[PDB]
């Protein structure tokens, strides 16, 4: 139990004193220590296997000096780890087995050959030399450090007397592997007290790299002098630097590849020396070779902060790194450790505090000139929490901070960051907004101009719909940052809208537009990805893709970029497209040397068997890489891609889909299997529209509409390169399009694609969608495509009006009903609804809708009340009150219970909000979506009638769990219009938890000012400012407050003179009439002014 | 009505079949009922008591009709309803656990208290006990803390007695009956309905007591000795050797001994909890459960599996032998002054017993008291793991020196004797 209270440095060592005195060879010691070593292994829930296994590489590593006596010990061991012996050696065979050779030559090896095959009748001279063969990397390295054997014959006669079956003296030429390097510099032990031996051992790995890197051919064998360090002169340092900056990327691959080990070989141990070996290669060597290959360290460091009991190590790794760079490199990688310190810093205990305060320090001392003013979020981030305690530290830098608060616009760095990868910048992100925005608030200035707030709001809609699947927690505070930026003014806000621009049309057939789509997929998609990699196995597929494209490219092999060759104005002309943020990461892997293949397990399986099942992530990566090894034969610059799409998380599949389909479709006459699988693809897309859509919950519908969406992108990229090669053959080859009847059978291919599987199904399986606009395309193109005169107008319309009436037009809904569907009379009422007359239309709704034959013309009656604001209409409608109660579960009827809730949530009335909800909560698994929000809002404003504040900010923060996952989609596709109905939701759900948290009426009326504040960005459209308004309304009338009654009185004159200059008096007067009951002296020329709207002028 | 019971628990087949964690994305917005689970927990909790109660009421008949009831069917009932009661990849319910051992218990013990044991033990398939003892050894190696009794943790490791179901039940008091006051508010009392009257469920908790925790730890224990109890009952069953009766109650019930001792040492002492005394009544009862398996079934135990714990059984052993030497207590001043830091509890016990409710403590004969101060200061004594009882002390001497087999060499053993003195 003292080793209990420690850490992983000192749990380590504690744990080697536990066991060399469990091997004290006293008889009660041994039986003590086994007792207490397995109660302190289950009572940390271990094994003891894995409680001992990350020092197993240093505890039996010395028992290879004397396995020959003490078999006992080792005995006691392996029945301690609950493991045979054979198991547990040949998972350690990479730590005894490079000291079992270098040791004397009446050697241990027969013995571990008689552990690790069974029997002399298995022959152990093969497995001994192959176990020789396998971790032979290790004992290259040991035979270099741990002894200096510099002599090629001293390891050749050294090995071939230890195996004499051993391969051309030694495996040859296998000295200068990456590999050996990687081992050479795992070794590098380092502490905070520089020993006489931690100099030694450094001194004698770098001249063992001086020894394998820059003449190896040369002196293979002149070796020896190499171990003297001084005798170096300076005229071969820069052929050793030149040497060393093209063999340090492969061993970042083979550090990257046993970080992250994915078959769970290795404890943590490994990843302490490759975490060492990181450190001796920052400091011994030169400083263009970690400029170099500073993103290969990057997210190995970040995997290495990421698992815990190599965090300490992994800090003092950044503290050595972050002191030895300049700062306009550092910006690279900055943010992903910063947010790691923020996002992490509870469970710090009392040496990494130090450890991350000595980092901070030295941060803002000597380069605060990339926390200052190269990039200003890293400084706000920091004084954002004050749990840290940055200021009462230096304070010359608060004279820095307090002013750079203020001179520093700080939106469009939140708008880069939030499209980001990993989760701890994104909550760092989200945590920093919700408090900036909450300190705009009240500085009352953020600003609103006709740097945009638009552009942190359509970051944070693609936030919520990236993490639909994943993490409800950083959505819930992505909603909750959206409310807090609340509804924008249509007008004068608006997205992106980044379509009309090179509009991704690339010719894949000729050369020169070839490398344009390369160097813009490279600018634009491939230098962000090659950062932000979760693995480093991304990150090195990454780096292949991104090194191969130049390579075809015609600018990695050949070497320009120096300024002393300076023959090549192409391709300088070439290089100069790129921009300075991928310059600066795509400069060194130029001249590298990735190969990663991995061929011969790829089983090209036929195409009609579907992936929806597992998921849409699964499906479009397994069908994209169905497709893009299957058409491209090596020489197509789309080849390599393959390498990224099984790591994908479904966005880069979904973005190399158009363009592999779409060169799969220019293979003509059909004849290969080029056109063959595209009839393997045409079926599938028969397999994803003809599909069952029933049978499943409200997730793999999902899945189902981004099949969806994945596949219509391919038609519609179909469509605009066809019609751009039209034009730019017409453009530039003459100017009469029509010749040589071959580019017209090119052409022919995508016009039999546009109309397979074709449309009133692509209408079908696209409104359901709720891309309203491209269905309304696809209606029209099979209206006019139809024959139109005959009476298949009948089943087009039905579906048709659902495509305008919420689209937001009107006037060709308005011009649809009554144009050539006359015949039914109720088609004639359901024109009055938009057209000024929409009160003759409700009462005639009223009493078809008591006719109790449909369930449909009672859920129209129900939305046109809603529509237009007849909510205490809603309420008091007979359809839901049988006698008291409702009925029972719901086909149809939970459409019904989201207006009746909705409308109980705007009508502020405690009962009938109260038995409300009883009738909800006896229901038995409420499936709906939609329900679900309104429901939890009615019960919020249950909790904040009865004046308890944490129960409705329990209740709020669910309704934004409920919405930033399920109910928000992708911005950049949408209007601003449609989100709007979602916006004014999420701005009425703000405000109740910004009135609720509130004690007493000194802030309350500050809250008010400030919610009247909130109502000048909204606008002047009358449904969200009704919606805010009676929302503050139905808050007002369950807190029985005196302050809040005279709020109420407030809000009803403001509902009143809202409502007649809307031309809406219905409720004006109604809402008016509450304010004589409260007797306003303002209601006397209100209601004068609902006279003169009214139309009587004299009264 | 035994197999009506059990074919009713396993129409109930998904109230002990919750999944041990939910998804990530499992979004807790929803209308958050208790009421339909407040059913069907007392459906499942009323109907395993029912079993327990058929079962006890069964044991009170004359010993010459136990075949009336039993046959293939009860059995094979029994023994689905058990493997779904004593869970491994669901949420245990603790309020089942019980029931369900209790239900073994007095199957092991009307075995022993019958005639015609035999015709049980044949109708008994040897499949059912190895099904049996896995559970109960799984049972065996939880963990009994009172700090997380009712808090939701990892699971399979702490018998917790979760918040959402925590009543009486029928035969035994086993909570605080903190859902006792939702029946009655499980309907509208002025009415005569079908749907229940809803009951919000994050209403309830809200702190004031542990003691809940330490009288909820008595009960899990109990539960402990429960299936220890049983394990000395099936030893008598099968006295002679067979699949089941197979050693691996010497490494189960002695890593039981070696930790419930270690961590009572390093935790426990000086903790002032009641329920001190019945947890080092376990380890004093596991001793014997150990022991009459060594003296008496040592045939079966066989040589690699005590090999297996080599280490936790001669320990557990060595913590009672160290107890011979006794400098510590050897009087009567400073034992109190012991009893008054580690047992103040178990004072206050005997002196409300001593003024409200024994019969024999009121105007006491100075035989009587000094009776007391011997047995509160041997009580004393075993809870401050120094001096057991004398018996145990011979139990646990006759395995370790006795020469049935060599769980120590001689220059091994005196190693051990002379970290006591010897």
């Amino acid at each position: 139990q003292l080793t209990l209270t420690t850490s992983n440095d000192v749990f380590d060592t504690l744990l080697l004193k536990l066991i060399d005195i469990f091997n004290s060879d006293d008889y009660s010691l041994r039986i003590m220590m086994t007792l207490q070593i397995k109660n302190m292994a289950k009572i940390l829930k271990k094994t003891p296997y894995q409680l001992l296994s990350p020092i197993l590489p240093v505890l039996l590593r010395q028992l290879g000096k004397n396995l020959v006596e003490r078999k006992v010990g080792f005995q006691n061991l392996i029945e301690l780890l609950g493991y045979s012996s054979k198991t547990i050696l040949d998972i350690f065979q990479r730590y005894i087995i490079p000291y079992a050779i270098i040791q004397y030559k009446s050697d241990v090896l027969s013995e571990i050959a008689k552990i690790m095959c069974d029997g002399d009748t298995s022959l152990i001279n093969q497995m001994k030399v192959n176990l020789l063969k396998k971790n032979s990397r290790q004992i290259f390295a040991v035979a270099l450090v741990k002894h200096g054997l510099f002599s090629l014959d001293i390891l050749e006669t050294l090995f071939l007397n230890r195996a004499p079956t051993f391969d051309k003296g030694y495996i040859t030429a296998y000295l200068p592997d990456y590999k050996t390097l990687a081992e050479i510099t795992k070794l590098y032990k380092n502490s905070v007290t520089k020993d006489a031996s931690d100099s030694e051992n450094a001194n004698m790995i770098l001249c063992s790299l001086r020894f394998l890197i820059t003449n190896f051919e040369k002196d293979k064998r002149h070796g020896s002098k190499y171990k003297n360090i001084n005798n170096w002169t300076d005229d071969q340092e820069q052929a050793f630097q030149k040497k060393l900056q093209d063999n340090i990327l492969g061993i970042f691959q083979v550090f990257s590849s046993d970080i992250h080990d994915v078959e769970g070989r290795t404890t943590y141990y490994e990843k302490l020396r490759v975490i060492n070996g990181i450190s001796f290669l920052i400091i011994y060597a030169p400083k263009k070779s970690i400029i170099s290959a500073l993103a290969q360290i990057s997210i190995c460091l970040q995997t290495g902060l990421g698992l815990k009991e190599v965090r300490y190590e992994a800090f003092r790794c950044w503290h050595l790194l972050v002191r030895h760079l300049n700062d306009e490199e550092l910006s690279t990688v900055i943010d992903s450790l910063i947010a790691f310190i923020l996002q992490k810093w509870s469970e710090f205990n009392g040496k990494l505090r130090n450890i991350v305060y000595s980092i901070l320090d030295t941060l803002i001392k000597e380069k605060s000139d990339l926390i200052l003013k190269l990039k200003p979020y890293t400084t706000l981030a920091l004084v954002g929490k004050p749990e840290l305690g940055i200021l009462a530290r230096d304070g010359q830098f608060a004279r820095m901070v307090n002013k750079i608060r203020s001179t520093t616009d700080l939106i469009p760095i939140f708008a880069n960051n939030l499209k980001s990868s990993n989760k701890y910048v994104i909550n760092q992100n989200l945590d920093d907004i919700e408090v900036y925005l909450r300190r705009k608030q009240t500085e009352r200035s953020i600003d609103f101009t006709p740097s945009d707030i638009t552009l942190v709001l359509g970051a944070l809609l693609d936030t919520s719909h990236k993490f639909r699947n994943l993490d409800k927690d950083l959505c819930e505070k992505c909603a909750k940052c959206i409310s807090m930026i609340g509804v924008l003014d249509v007008t004068k806000h608006e997205f992106k809208r980044t379509t009309y621009s090179e509009n991704e049309v690339y010719d894949l057939n000729d050369s020169v537009q070839t490398i344009k789509f390369l160097i813009w997929v490279i600018n634009d998609i491939l230098v962000p990805a090659f950062w932000q990699s979760e693995n480093p196995s991304k990150q090195l597929f990454v780096a292949l893709v991104i090194q191969e494209s130049l390579k075809y490219c015609g600018l990695s092999s050949e070497s320009w970029d120096m300024n002393h060759k300076e023959l090549y104005p192409n391709e300088a002309k070439l290089w100069e497209k790129f921009n300075s943020v991928s310059k600066t990461t795509i400069y060194p892997l130029l001249s590298s040397l990735y190969l990663a293949q991995s061929w011969k397990e790829y089983v090209p399986l036929k195409y009609p068997s579907n992936n929806f099942k597992e998921g849409y992530k699964i499906w479009v990566k397994r069908f994209t890489l169905d497709l893009l090894k299957t058409g491209t034969t090596e020489n197509h610059p789309l080849h390599v891609f393959s390498s990224l799409i099984r790591e994908d998380d479904g966005s880069l599949s979904n973005f190399l889909l158009p363009y592999i389909s779409l060169d799969i479709i220019i293979k003509a006459e059909k004849g290969t299997p080029y056109a063959d699988i595209l009839n393997g693809i045409i079926i599938e897309f028969d397999s994803i529209f003809t599909c069952n859509l029933e049978g499943m919950n409200n997730l793999q519908v999902d899945s189902l509409r981004m099949c969806y969406e994945s596949i219509f992108r391919v038609f519609e990229y179909c469509k605009k390169w066809a019609t751009e090669f039209k034009q730019n053959y017409s453009k530039l080859h003459g100017t009469f399009i029509i010749k040589d009847t071959k580019t017209t059978n090119m052409l022919l291919r995508i016009d039999e694609f546009l109309r397979t599987t074709p449309s009133d199904l692509l209408a079908q399986r696209s409104l359901e969608t709720d891309s309203f606009e491209r269905s309304a395309l696809y209606l029209e193109q099979c209206y006019r495509q139809n024959p139109h005169d005959k009476n298949q107008n009948g089943q087009l319309l039905k579906n048709l009006q659902i495509t305008y009436e919420e689209i937001g037009d009107i006037d060709s809904l308005d011009g649809v009903l009554r144009t050539f569907a006359t015949g039914n009379l109720v088609s004639k009422i359901e024109e009055l609804q938009y057209s000024e007359n929409w009160k003759l239309a409700q009462d005639c709704f009223n009493v078809l809708g008591k006719f109790s034959d449909d369930p449909k013309t009672t859920t129209r009656m129900l939305k046109s009340m809603y529509d237009h604001q007849l909510y205490s209409q809603i309420i008091s409608n007979s359809s839901f009150h049988s006698s008291d109660g409702k009925i029972s579960l719901s086909p149809d009827v939970k459409e019904w219970y989201s207006i009746g809730l909705e409308a109980a949530n705007l009508e502020g009335n405690v009962q009938t909000l109260k038995n409300w909800v009883e009738q909800i909560e006896s229901l038995r698994n409420i499936d709906d979506r939609e329900v679900l929000l309104q429901y939890n809002i009615a019960k919020a404003l249950i909790a904040i009638s009865n004046e308890d504040p944490l129960r409705t900010q329990k209740y709020i923060h669910n309704s934004f769990r409920l919405i930033g996952t399920n109910f928000i989609t992708s911005s950049k596709e949408t209007t601003l219009l449609k989100k709007q109905n979602l916006l004014m939701k999420l701005h009425s759900l703000y405000d109740l938890s910004f009135l609720s948290s509130a004690k007493d009426k000194f802030e309350y009326k500050s809250n008010t000012t400030i919610l009247d504040y909130r109502m000048e960005r909204i606008g002047a459209d009358f449904v969200p400012n009704h919606y805010i308004l009676s929302m503050r309304k139905s808050f007002d009338q369950l807190k029985m407050n005196e302050q809040a009654d005279a709020d109420l009185g407030k809000t009803f004159f403001t509902l009143a003179q809202l409502a007649r200059n809307n031309a809406r008096l219905d409720i004006a007067s109604e809402s008016l009439m509450h304010c004589l009951e409260r007797r306003l002296p303002q209601a006397e020329l209100e209601f004068a002014e609902i006279l003169w709207k009214q139309g009587e002028n004299d009264r | 009505c035994f197999l009506f019971i059990c074919d009713l628990i396993r129409i109930y087949h998904h109230v002990l079949k919750v999944p041990i964690h939910e998804s990530n994305m499992n979004l807790h917005v929803e209308p958050q009922i208790f009421q339909y689970e407040l059913i069907d927990y007392l459906i499942i909790s009323y109907s395993f008591d029912l079993l327990e109660g058929i079962l006890r009421v069964l044991q009170s008949h004359p010993k010459q009709t136990y075949m009336e009831f039993f046959d293939e069917n009860i059995l094979k009932s029994f023994e689905f309803v058990y493997k779904l009661a004593l869970t491994i990849s669901y949420k245990p319910m603790v309020n089942v656990i019980f029931s369900a051992v209790e239900v073994v218990n007095i199957i092991t013990s009307i075995i022993l208290n019958m005639d015609n044991s035999s015709d049980l033990k044949s109708l008994i398939s040897g499949s059912w006990w190895r099904d049996c003892i896995t559970r109960l050894y799984a049972l065996l190696e939880k963990e009994i803390k009172s700090g997380d009794v009712y808090n939701e943790n990892v699971d399979t490791t702490t018998l917790h007695m979760s918040k959402y179901h925590d009543f009486f039940g029928l035969i035994r008091n086993i909570g605080d009956n903190e859902l006792g006051g939702l029946i009655s508010k499980l309907i509208y009392t002025d009415r005569l309905q079908s749907v229940p009257r809803v009951i919000s469920k994050e209403d309830i908790g809200m702190f004031t007591a542990p003691i809940i925790g330490y009288k909820m730890e008595k009960w899990l224990l109990k539960l402990k000795d429960e299936v220890l109890n049983i394990f000395e009952n099936l030893l008598m069953i099968y006295g002679d050797d067979a699949t089941i009766v197979n050693g691996e109650m010497l490494i189960h019930s002695s890593k039981f001994l070696s930790r419930e001792q270690a961590l009572m040492i390093e935790r426990y002492v000086g903790q002032d909890s009641p329920n001190l005394d019945l947890r080092c009544h376990l380890i004093e009862h596991t001793l014997t459960i150990i022991y009459r398996l060594w003296k008496d079934h040592f045939k079966q135990l066989r040589e690699e599996q005590i090999k297996q714990v080599e280490s936790q059984l001669i320990m557990s052993l060595w913590r009672f032998l160290v107890c011979q030497t006794e400098t510590v207590t050897a009087n009567e001043r400073e034992m109190r002054d012991h009893r008054h830091l580690v047992d103040s509890l178990h004072d206050l016990t005997i002196k409300d017993q001593a003024s409200y409710y024994e019969d024999a403590f009121e105007d006491l004969p100075e035989y009587i008291e000094e009776e007391l101060k011997m047995q509160l200061n041997k009580r004393t004594g075993r809870i401050m793991q120094v001096k057991y009882d004398e018996k145990f002390q011979e139990m646990a001497r006759t395995i370790l020196e006795s020469k049935s087999f060599d769980l120590t060499t001689l220059e091994e053993a005196d190693s051990l004797y002379i970290s006591m003195g010897l």
